[PDB]
C-alpha cells in the first residue's frame, strides 16, 4: 500500500525545543521542530549580515 | 611605567598608611597582581578596601 | 536596555565555546607529549 | 610474515592544530568588531 | 528589579578568593547573588513557623 | 641526529598546560567583569 504522510509524521517526531524572547525580552514562548517538516528538503540558504 | 599606577592603587585608592609596605604584607602583593588588571572600579575605593579586608581575613583562617 | 540584554547574551555564548576550544587544546598537547616521552604497548 | 618517528606523525596532526588556533583568533576577532559594530552606543 | 529573575542572574558567590567586583555590585540589585545552597522543605517549613 | 630529551618538552607541556588553565579562567573572568561591572 501507500504510506500517508500523517503516519511518517507520528513516526518521524521531533527533536530540538528552544525558547524564544520578543525583542523587548517580554515574552517567552516555545518552538517545535518536526523533523519530517516539508522546509527540511529545500536545501535553502541561511545568512546574516552584520 | 608601574610604579605611577602601582602608587595608585596603593595610596589614592587604598589610602592605606605608607608605613605597611610591600614586603611587609605578601597578600597585599598577591591582591595587587590582580588589582591592576581592572581600570575601573576606582570611585568606591571601600570596596577594593573591604576586598583586601576579607582577604587577610581568609589568610589568617587555620583551615 | 535591548542592546545591554543583547550584549549581555552574546558575551556569554563565547564563554562556553571558548572552554571546548582550550579543553580541546589541552588534550592535544597532552596527547603529543605523551606520546613524545612513552608509547602505549 | 622508536620515539623519534612517530613524534613527526604527531606533529603532522599539531600542523591541523595550529590551523584550529588560526580559525578560532578568527572567529575571536570577528565576534569583537561585531558586537562594536551593532550594539555599542 | 522588574522582570522574573532567570536562572542565569542568580550567580553563586564564593568567599575563599577575590570577587572584587561582586563587592563593587553590593548597591546593585538585578543580580542576585547567593550561597550555593537551597533550603530542603523541611527547614523551610521551620523558617516559616 | 640522536632522540631528544624529553625533559625540557616536560617544562613545555607544563607551561602549555598553566597557561591553558590561565586562558580558560582568565576569558570567563573577563566576562563575568563585564558582565557585572558594565552590564548592570
Amino acid at each position: 500500500d501507500e504510506v500517508a504522510r500523517t503516519d511518517e509524521w507520528k513516526g518521524a517526531g521531533v527533536s530540538r525545543l528552544r525558547e524564544v524572547w520578543d525583542v523587548q525580552h517580554r515574552v517567552r514562548l516555545r518552538v517545535l521542530w518536526y523533523v519530517n517538516s516539508f522546509w527540511r528538503s529545500r536545501e535553502l540558504s541561511y545568512d546574516d549580515h552584520e | 611605567k608601574r610604579d605611577e599606577k602601582h602608587r595608585h592603587v596603593v595610596n589614592v585608592v587604598l589610602e592605606l598608611p605608607t608605613e605597611i609596605s610591600e614586603a611587609t604584607h605578601p597578600v597585599l602583593a598577591t591582591m595587587l597582581s590582580k588589582y591592576t588588571r581592572m581600570s575601573s572600579l576606582f570611585n568606591d575605593k571601600c570596596a577594593f578596601k573591604l576586598d583586601l579586608l576579607r582577604m587577610v581575613a581568609v589568610s589568617r583562617t587555620r583551615r | 536596555r535591548v542592546r545591554k540584554r543583547y550584549l549581555r547574551q552574546e558575551l556569554r555564548d563565547l564563554g562556553h565555546r571558548v572552554q571546548t576550544y582550550c579543553e580541546d587544546l589541552e588534550g592535544r598537547v597532552s596527547e603529543a607529549e605523551a606520546l613524545l616521552n612513552q608509547q602505549c604497548e | 610474515s622508536v620515539l623519534t618517528q612517530n613524534v613527526l606523525s604527531a606533529l603532522e596532526i599539531l600542523r591541523l592544530v595550529r590551523l584550529d588556533l588560526r580559525q578560532l583568533a578568527q572567529s575571536v576577532q570577528d565576534t569583537i568588531q561585531h558586537m562594536r559594530f551593532l550594539y555599542l552606543l | 528589579d522588574r522582570q522574573p529573575l532567570n536562572p542565569a542572574n542568580i550567580e553563586a558567590r564564593h568567599h575563599g578568593v577575590s570577587d572584587v567586583p561582586r563587592l563593587g555590585a553590593m548597591d546593585a540589585d538585578e543580580p542576585l547573588f547567593v550561597d550555593d545552597y537551597r533550603a530542603t522543605d523541611d527547614e523551610w517549613t521551620l523558617q516559616k513557623v
